[PDB]
């Protein structure tokens, strides 16, 4: 069961091994749209941080997810970034999220005040004020009941239908190393000119034993005018000088 | 010549839940569509004009969905004089204008 | 309230001849384009003719069409419609319909009906 | 209430060479299409579901493909099982689950 | 291989009451949409009813309903179809069908039909 | 297998004014139509092939337009031997070659 | 100009068998995509049959294979259409058509049509 747009779900992705070429074809989404990384270049990023939101929109409002849009989805469900980094998934569910008669458990927000900050979330239920005249709590003319309902039923051209969406967001911020493509940590050397690639850190050099006692919570070594020069080794946790 | 087409005939229901009517047109009309209320023994009545747009002195039971074929009419909570034959029917290509066929929602 | 009185509904034999009149009371007659909608007995609604806030284009269903006259006053507020030769098919109830609006864009929406009054054809 | 329509009716054709088979559809659904063979007295076998996806077990001479209106099913050879009828079903406007008519393909 | 033995059909007076058993062994029972698909004779094929993996939406075809019940048994490994006041119309060849997939977004696909039995209305 | 349709049946006018003729198809062909004029007592006649694009020997008086589905006919001044049987004809999806069903223009 | 004269049409029983000859002046015979057009008493248009500047694709309307038989000869200039088992519903009045242009992308178009014969199957 999915959460409905105007309050959608969050769930963050932790230190894991994710595999998104099993994602890329999987030859049952009527949408993938990667938009601040190419899609082939998935399995080998480090992103310190994942988010995943889920919801249920209709047919004909998918295009609305994307960065720069315009549509009741867009302006006051959820809005989307114009600087996104993750990838938009999306896929029909008919035989899901539909049932004969309606399925009212979807509801959407189409009155509110101003748009939406990138990534807000209103779940307020005060009554709107279309007019100029105040109705405190009750309904009326121009007083209305923000939330409407989906009315969805199998019986519905494509387009009117339930379709679930995954929005992935990743982020770069300053973590050491999370989340990560499967990689095979192949044997590290030592006093060798070198191609190296420490949990997202890529770089090239020679690697030489250290003597600096980085910090229990020290990631790497930052030297004055900004280049690393010290790393960590995850599986071992030894710090290693890298000499150009 | 449009062969507007109300999709179920019957809705067998019970006072207090929702309801939901499509209408489904022969061609690709936009925006223009319109639903009429035929009380049991009284005269019809304009619910919605312009598909979403309500008229006035209607309650906010009642709202609209759809365009370009497919059309939806919602009533949130049938009150029991809710209880009557809907028809759909387009105004943009004329001469003649179009009526649905009725949709006779009952209690049960 | 607007108000949409009408009469002139009967009895006659196929080939016969009727005049029903309408009186409008409550809005201000004229700018609105008044029709006349028909309904069978057992069955869907349908379409007769609509003129003008004047007359002109006096727009029947094709169907109809060298049978029925539709016309108007608007100094006495009143909408005629006269069927001629009656085809022992055009037995239904007759509304009178406004139209909801007062411009010539947003016309074509049947707002607020009258009553309607029967004819049955018959021998 | 979509009205599945197989162009043409039957094809004459000779033992190994193609066989083009055009399914068109009364509204607009997007690759969910699926090609039955009623084979001459036996059951009915899945050729290929999802419009150009293959079942197993089903050789390589079938392919179809497709994604709005017009859908079309290729044999490449006709083998001498090949004669039989063909339906085109879809599966995204439920109920009913409505079928094509049939395109007999025999022998000249 | 996935076999599906069915049997009940035969010959009833228009008003009489028939009941269709359907064995599966192949796969593994539950889980799969099972469905039920008649053909008239020298007529297309057409669709009938299928519950789910349990009973629910039994879902049938709007020219039938209030006359058939569809369902099911797992201990045993069987479906049902119960066909009461026959219309002298629903004389055809039925048949069981399987879902063709094991879940719910990729169901609707008639795989894996097995061979039907004849049923005969008249008097 | 595509049902072309003209919807006017027949146009009452006078000698002299315009005249226009719609021809609608149940499928998207996309400028591969023609019009024809049966005559009175006469062979037919191909006045437009391929949509706008008149044929030779005929006069400036006829013109078409539209695309897709709906395509339009259109007359001038109508000269007395215009009065006639007009039919629209398709050529991109063959066997068979589906003509429409005739527009009888007669003086009024 | 161009000239398309046609003979061989009259009446005969329903099983009977006839023959259509068709002869072209005008243009250059070949080349062009000869075809046949039927037309019902009282009805629209339709279509027979058309084969090629050779003999190939006969391309008959499958309502009527297996009966009908269209063939040429370019030495004499003719075109001939030949029907057997006549099923008492062609009767009908046949066009010689030409193909409006000469190279086959741009055909199908019923170029410069003849005057057509009449056809009736009766008892
Ligand atoms: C990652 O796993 C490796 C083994 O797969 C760990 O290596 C072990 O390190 C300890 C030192 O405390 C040795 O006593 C073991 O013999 C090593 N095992 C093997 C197989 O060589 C390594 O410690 C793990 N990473 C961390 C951070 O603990
Ligand atoms: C925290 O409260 C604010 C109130 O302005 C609300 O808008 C916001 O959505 C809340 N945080 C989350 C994560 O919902």
């Amino acid at each position: 069961r999915f959460a409905s747009v105007y309050a959608w779900n969050r769930k963050r992705i932790s230190n894991c091994v994710a595999d998104y070429s099993v994602l890329y074809n999987s030859a049952s989404f009527s949408t993938f749209k990667c938009y601040g990384v190419s899609p082939t270049k998935l399995n080998d990023l480090c992103f310190t941080n994942v988010y995943a939101d889920s919801f249920v929109i209709r047919g004909d409002e998918v295009r609305q997810i994307a960065p720069g849009q315009t549509g009741k989805i867009a302006d006051y469900n959820y809005k989307l970034p114009d600087d996104f980094t993750g990838c938009v998934i999306a896929w029909n569910s008919n035989n899901l999220d539909s049932k004969v008669g309606g399925n009212y458990n979807y509801r959407y927000r189409l009155f509110r005040k101003s748009n939406l900050k990138p990534f807000e979330r209103d779940i307020s239920t005060e009554i709107y004020q279309a007019g100029s005249k105040p109705c405190n709590g009750v309904e009326g003319f121009n007083c209305y009941f923000p939330l409407q309902s989906y009315g969805f039923q199998p019986t519905n051209g494509v387009g009117y239908q339930p379709y679930r969406v995954v929005v992935l967001s990743f982020e770069l911020l300053h973590a050491p190393a999370t989340v990560c493509g499967p990689k095979k940590s192949t044997n590290l050397v030592k006093n060798k000119c070198v191609n190296f690639n420490f949990n997202g850190l890529t770089g090239t050099g020679v690697l030489t034993e250290s003597n600096k006692k980085f910090l229990p919570f020290q990631q790497f070594g930052r030297d004055i005018a900004d280049t690393t020069d010290a790393v960590r080794d995850p599986q071992t946790l030894e710090i290693l000088d890298i000499t150009p | 010549d449009i062969v507007m087409t109300q999709t179920p005939s019957s809705l067998s229901l019970s006072p207090g839940d929702r309801a939901t009517l499509s209408c489904r047109a022969s061609e690709n009309i936009i925006n223009y569509l319109a639903w009429y209320q035929q009380r049991p023994g009284q005269s019809p009545r304009l619910l919605i004009y312009d598909a979403s747009n309500r008229a006035t002195g209607i309650p906010a039971r009642f709202s609209g969905s759809g365009s370009g074929t497919d059309f939806t009419l919602t009533i949130s909570s049938l009150e029991p004089e809710d209880f009557a034959v809907y028809y759909c029917q387009q105004r943009i290509i004329w001469p003649p204008y179009t009526f649905g066929q009725g949709t006779k929602v009952d209690i049960k | 309230e607007v108000q949409l009185v009408e009469s002139g509904g009967g009895l006659v034999q196929p080939g016969g001849t009727l005049r029903l009149s309408c009186v409008a009371s409550g809005f201000s007659f004229s700018n609105y384009w008044m029709s006349w909608v028909r309904q069978a007995p057992g069955k869907g609604l349908e379409w007769v003719a609509n003129i003008k806030q004047d007359g002109s284009e006096t727009h029947y269903v094709d169907s109809v069409k060298g049978r029925f006259t539709i016309s108007r006053d608007n100094a006495k507020n009143s909408l005629y419609l006269q069927m001629n030769s009656l085809r022992a098919d055009d037995t239904a109830v007759y509304f009178c319909v406004k139209d909801r609006t007062d411009w010539e864009l947003i016309r074509g929406y049947f707002g607020h009906w009258g009553q309607g009054t029967q004819i049955t054809v018959s021998s």
